């Protein structure tokens, strides 16, 4: 998990927003899977009581 | 519902009214209510205007569009407003007022929007109910109350509306002492 | 020659972009010239064959 956080000042005011009264907090990842061997996943579907 | 134009030449993204013209050259590019719906007080033209043309396209500004290629230079447009003014509360009613049986209570009101016909309206709500009651006649900004008896006590709220359908409003409640008779 | 470059990721992330993946690089330089004598500078013109 990646995360950038920019608080509102001298780091979020631009030519855009001369002020800075903003800011933002994103967070990325990369994910992804691999199934070397389907045969060894089972799955019993079923419906449930209420 | 203020309407923007934007001509892709010139740069200038023209913030026109629900009726308005588009310019020769400009083309429709969205719409966003100025008084914005939940948050009144927060949001300036152009802080709707850049929510707009986020959502464009520098190739031709009349398609949709996203990040790689969008309108963000946020220095090169030229908002020109031709939409009217919102309906601002100059000096409005205080916020409580207090005589005496017999004294004049008078109430003011200043609004600077935009219209031609600024109708006014005026309502009164006792201090034991919950739904306002139409104050008959005064109709004209200043409301002035005078041999105030107890009965007319309570909250009196104006309500400034403009042409189309813009309406700002202000209370002031209203106290006066009673005096044994 | 002033080269200018910024990397994506910390640098180049504003309101626009929070996740922050987008870089550049531009090149700029001034360039002027002065005719001193406009006299030993001669061009003749013509045409040329296929």
């Amino acid at each position: 998990f990646n995360v950038m956080t920019k608080m509102p000042g001298k780091e979020t005011a631009d030519r855009n927003d001369p002020y800075g009264e903003t800011g933002f907090s994103s967070i990325k990842w990369y994910y992804g899977i691999l199934v070397k061997r389907p045969e060894r996943i089972a799955v019993m579907k079923a419906v449930a009581p209420l | 519902e203020l309407k923007v134009a934007f001509n892709k030449d010139t740069y200038v993204a023209t913030v026109l009214d629900a009726s308005g013209s588009v310019p020769s050259g400009s083309v429709n590019v969205g719409t966003f209510f100025h008084p914005d719906e939940t948050y009144p007080d927060s949001y300036v033209i152009y802080h709707g205007v850049r929510e707009l043309l986020y959502k464009r396209s520098e190739v031709d500004p009349a398609q949709p569009g996203f990040w790689p290629e969008n309108i963000t230079n946020m220095q090169a447009v030229t908002i020109d407003n031709k939409a009217t003014a919102r309906l601002v509360l100059n000096t409005s009613l205080p916020r409580v007022v207090s005589t005496i049986e017999g004294g004049k209570v008078t109430l003011s009101v200043v609004a600077l929007g935009g219209k031609a016909p600024l109708k006014y309206k005026w309502e009164f709500r006792a201090p034991n109910a919950s739904t306002w009651t139409a104050v008959s006649g005064q109709t004209t900004a200043n409301l002035v109350l005078d041999n105030i008896d107890a009965d007319k006590a309570g909250e009196y709220k104006v309500t400034v509306t403009d042409a189309a359908g813009t309406s700002v409003d202000s209370t002031a409640l209203v106290a006066v002492g009673a005096y044994p008779p």
